[PDB]
């Protein structure tokens, strides 16, 4: 069942995960968390409008988010609250270009109304002897709950579905978050019946558990890189990319 | 993930299920919802005549949720002691747990006895709730818009107290969303005001102000449960608790 | 049109559909939804994702617990020792008087009910590398009362059930908590506000250090363990009662200590007015109403003899106003068998005033009706602010 | 052994069986349970404000047990004469013949008629009875603990007085137990407490302290019967009597 034979190409085997022209790899198996059943199309109830999703080039990953995690942060410790979809055009636009730039979110830039599921990848090279571990947990609309700011710890999100990503293992945290709302679309812009918030879904979130454990003399840090893919949307409501407006800076 | 289970270790022998009570008590409890239908208070005052009101206005408002109104201790001077010593109630327990709902809401609302004046109650979904302030009970005063009176296509209905004093109302679903908020309600998107109460039931006697006197600081207890259609939706952690018999003593 | 002559129906009326039955029981009302049979429906994209169920919470982790376990431990040396109940605890540095805490779901929903039975489970998140390797207890003593939830050690602990775990490749596992008593079920380990009626846990868990952590000189002596409580398979509970949990949602608090002074209830908000009976209106007197003989009634103070007291609110903004806010006052009996709180310019007038009744003189003295405010200083009549506390100004007399 | 019989002496004739008055009456007695459930006074009170009551506040309480309320022949200034006089009354006389019991109670209170304020009722299984002393009715004051106060979770009714001022309750078995005591109970093991009274019934008007002082002095009568799903369990003999019409005259 054992007898390692590590060879010149290493030893263990690799998953793949193709989307579009985009590829990206693991070692180690992804620890997945569902929140949610798969989510119904809805463009039947609340658009005559052209509705088209643009999988050749929504679906690509891209990287919204990375950061160094050193062994410094204590216990519960945020690392990150991801709003998703502002999130992705917030992080292009913290790359200081505009969002047409990026080929998965040019649509954004002309349709209005937009829906669909999102996929999570929060990959991590932490190294071996290094220990410590990270919880990630998608909460929805987190934005509408005032009271948030009390549950937003380790403990709160635990109770609720939550990857997990050993320090140890480097063990990359899949994460599906099927679209909920109140309302079955979210607006890519100003709309006449809200402003405020726009194309917030509630966020991911990475309150850190286990703070990095090492020999003093260790690797000190470790680093953590996010994609999301943007699998089955559907996008409505054309217009100018004029009406666009940037995303609040958060 | 959470639900994993890497390794168990038992070491019980198998346990006689008691199929939650239904073995001993003759009743399961496992399933919450129904425990949800039982009735829970959901508010309570005083009544508070502020202008002489004329027959058209009602007497108060509130918005009608299932997470319950904002707590009220009450005044330091008149603490409610109900919620000041029981805290909450387990009908929003239970909703803390979720992050939406769909489907209605019961009622069946107490008014004070010695009064006889017939009552009546408006139900207006077009409210929109605004911020999880003012998610309370709120004593309507002088006429300025429709808000303040009994009001024309709102769905409405009216006990007489002389017949009976407590209504029993039945509030229908009504929003242009999938499903409502759950959790205490910060707003954000204004379109996100339409979608956490089931909309704004009001009440007003139809007493004159010559009558109304009697009616002054009046109790009215409300009360509510689900009403069998309701479902929560999405799974949340719940927030941290605190413990009511850790509760300090009135002290002597 | 033939007559009717049988004899009526014979019944009992009763003012209300019963409130605690909510089962096989069809349960009339006056819907205000239009239709005469229609019912909220379900649009296949809002589908109910969650059956909401009691094992279906209950059997959801929590992190309950954060052991830190560093190499240098004993073998002997304890890392926890949390009751076997669903109710474990976790504080939180709430700086409120009124802590928080965190909860395991499953000790959430057992706290609304009287009664629970069952094994629980604690999944084990040992967060080591694979170098790292160790050895240790997490034994369940049966029937452990305080008194003796000390003395313990491992060993005492191996006389009773107990499960050795070795860390070395996998890190984490999960440890499932015996129901052993003598009760079929168990009561809640709390309750409503309400110290008595609150019986604690069963039994008790405990976690050893059976055998020192030996980390490798490249990796962290120190490791990090969670603890995560959840409902086990066999889990239960059965009757409902009050829920001796409050949301953070509003953590407020009201003591009802006497020492301050205020109107009784519902006789409150309270505006300078005028009464008949009192000086024939010629005088000020509060009333939390309008229609004669709403005169507010306040408690009586204890004046122990010798002396005197007078009413001196704590806040003038919740004073009543008349021609002025009255933040000074002195309740007499109404002599129709309750106390009157009559409005005074200031501490002295009620001062002298209470020289006056507590010198046994009468309201119907001239040296009283001096001291009390003509009704013309009613002006706009503004009631207090709610019940206002009103401090006692004792005096000797 | 006790129901040995060594050897019978007859000297009857068979004697006709009248079914227990059956063949008279048209109605059997031997079965003992059914006449069980037959009303019986279980107390008797005169309302007494203490405290100006807030509307939360519970006006008195009482465990709620078959074995009877420790009998209250009342103050020698103010005798209940009934129990002074009648002494215990049925029900209890034949709960002194068994060691446990096992299931409901039906109580059916009657509120007084002059006032007409709305009366809510918990009741609440989580109180242990503590000692045969306090198994009494009693009159909640000042709030403390949530014990003076109308409580959530557990299960309550609310009649109108203006409606009708008699309340049917019935009272389910709730208890971790095989099956309570059933003779006085002196108390013991302090789980032991539990094992007596299915639990705490509780009376609250939502009256407010103005309006209150009319329901002062007002009688309450109470009553009970074994709820049909009653079951006594082990034989014991009685303990000895006292006879009724031997007992003194009030004398001129």
């Amino acid at each position: 069942m054992d007898n390692p034979n590590p060879g010149p190409d290493g030893e263990g085997e690799v998953e793949l995960e193709k989307d579009s022209n985009v590829v990206l790899t693991t070692q180690r198996d992804p620890s997945t968390s569902i929140p949610a059943p798969v989510s119904v199309k809805w463009s039947r109830w609340t658009s005559n409008d052209v509705v088209d999703d643009y999988a050749t080039i929504t679906s690509r990953w891209y990287q919204i988010a990375e950061f160094v995690w050193s062994k410094d942060d204590p216990f519960d410790k945020e690392l990150a609250r991801l709003i998703l979809p502002r999130a992705l055009l917030s992080s292009i636009e913290a790359n200081s270009d505009a969002i047409c730039d990026v080929p998965n979110t040019i649509p954004f830039k002309v349709h209005a109304y937009w829906r669909g599921d999102m996929e999570v990848r929060v990959q991590i090279n932490s190294n071996k002897f290094q220990v410590g571990q990270l919880q990630a947990t998608w909460y929805y609309s987190d934005h509408e709950n005032l009271n948030i700011s009390s549950k937003r710890s380790v403990y709160g999100f635990s109770q609720m579905d939550h990857a997990l990503i050993s320090a140890s293992a480097s063990n990359e945290a899949k994460l599906v978050i099927p679209f909920k709302h109140v309302y079955p679309f979210l607006p890519t812009r100003i709309v006449p019946d809200w402003t405020t918030g726009i194309l917030d879904m509630g966020a991911l979130n990475i309150r850190v558990i286990a703070p990095l454990r090492m020999s003093a003399t260790g690797p000190t840090t470790c680093n953590v890189v996010v994609f999301i893919k943007l699998n089955n949307s559907e996008f409505t409501g054309t217009s100018s990319g004029k009406f666009y407006a940037s995303q609040i800076r958060a | 993930e959470e639900s994993r289970n890497t390794t168990v270790l038992d070491t019980t022998t198998t346990l006689q299920s008691s199929g939650f009570g239904r073995a001993f008590f003759g009743e399961a409890f496992n399933d919450l919802k129904t425990l949800m239908r039982r009735y829970q208070l959901y508010g309570q005052l005083l009544l508070s005549v502020t202008t002489d009101k004329d027959i058209d206005h009602c007497m108060f408002t509130f918005p009608c949720l299932p997470q319950g109104l904002a707590l009220d201790i009450g005044s330091a001077g008149s603490p409610h002691e109900i919620f000041n010593r029981c805290r909450d109630g387990i009908i929003p327990l239970i909703a803390s747990g979720y992050r939406f709902y769909r489907g209605d809401l019961r009622y069946k609302i107490v008014f004070p006895s010695n009064v006889n004046s017939n009552i009546w109650v408006q139900h207006r979904p077009d409210r929109r709730l605004e911020g999880w302030s003012a998610a309370k009970i709120v004593n309507c005063d002088a006429v300025s818009t429709g808000q303040g009176v009994y009001n024309h296509g709102y769905a409405s209905h009216i006990q007489i107290t002389r017949v009976n004093n407590v209504i029993e109302l039945e509030v229908p679903f009504y929003n242009a969303t999938c499903y409502n908020y759950l959790q205490a309600f910060n707003a954000s998107s204004a379109a996100s005001s339409y979608a956490v109460s089931l909309g704004e039931i009001s009440v007003g006697f139809q007493a004159t102000s010559d009558d109304i006197a009697s009616i002054v600081n009046k109790p009215v207890t409300i009360y509510y449960s689900i009403g069998d259609g309701m479902q929560f939706s999405q799974w949340v952690g719940y927030q941290p608790m605190m413990i009511l018999d850790q509760l300090p003593a009135p002290v002597v | 049109n033939p007559s009717y002559q049988q004899s009526p129906r014979h019944f009992v009326p009763t003012g209300m559909h019963s409130l605690a039955l909510g089962t096989n029981l069809v349960e009339p009302l006056h819907a205000l939804r239009l239709d005469a049979a229609g019912t909220t429906q379900h649009p296949v994209g809002c589908a109910p994702d969650e059956d909401m169920t009691v094992s279906s919470i209950a059997s959801r982790y929590g992190l309950i617990r954060r052991v830190q376990w560093k190499k240098d431990h004993a073998k002997g040396s304890l890392l926890l020792q949390l009751d076997a109940d669903p109710f474990v605890e976790q504080r939180i540095e709430g700086t409120n008087p009124i802590s928080l805490y965190w909860f395991a779901p499953v000790g959430v929903v057992s706290s609304m009910f009287m009664q629970w039975r069952g094994s629980l489970e604690y999944r084990f998140d040992i967060i080591a590398s694979q170098f790292h390797t160790g050895r240790l207890i997490v034994g369940y003593v049966p029937g452990l009362t305080a008194s003796l939830q000390l003395q313990m050690d491992y060993m005492k602990l191996k006389s009773s059930s107990y499960v050795v775990f070795d860390l070395q490749e996998s890190n984490s596992f999960t440890f499932e908590v015996p129901y052993v008593s003598y009760r079929p079920w168990w009561v809640r380990k709390y309750g409503g506000n309400y110290l008595p009626s609150s019986t604690d846990a069963p039994s008790t868990l405990f976690m050893y250090v059976q055998v020192p952590l030996i980390p490798m000189e490249a990796v962290s002596d120190t490791i990090d363990i969670n603890v995560y409580v959840r409902g086990g398979s066999s889990f239960e509970v059965c009757v409902p009662v009050q829920p001796s949990l409050g949301l953070n949602w509003n953590t407020d608090f009201i003591l009802r200590n006497d020492e301050e002074y205020r109107a009784k209830t519902g006789y409150a908000p309270y505006y300078a007015g005028v009464w008949h009976s009192f000086n024939n209106s010629n005088s000020l007197v509060f009333r939390w109403g309008s229609a004669s003989d709403q005169i507010a009634q306040w408690p009586t103070i204890s004046v122990p003899r010798g002396e005197l007291a007078f009413l001196r609110i704590k806040d003038g903004k919740q004073a009543a106003v008349g021609t002025q806010p009255w933040r000074t006052m002195v309740v007499w009996p109404s002599g129709h068998g309750y106390n009157i709180g009559i409005p005074t310019y200031n501490a002295e007038r009620a001062r002298q005033l209470a020289q006056h009744l507590y010198g046994g003189g009468s309201l119907t003295d001239e040296k009283a009706k001096q001291l009390f405010v003509p009704a013309n200083q009613q002006g706009p009549g503004k009631v207090s602010n709610g019940n206002p506390v009103w401090e006692v100004m004792r005096a000797p007399l």
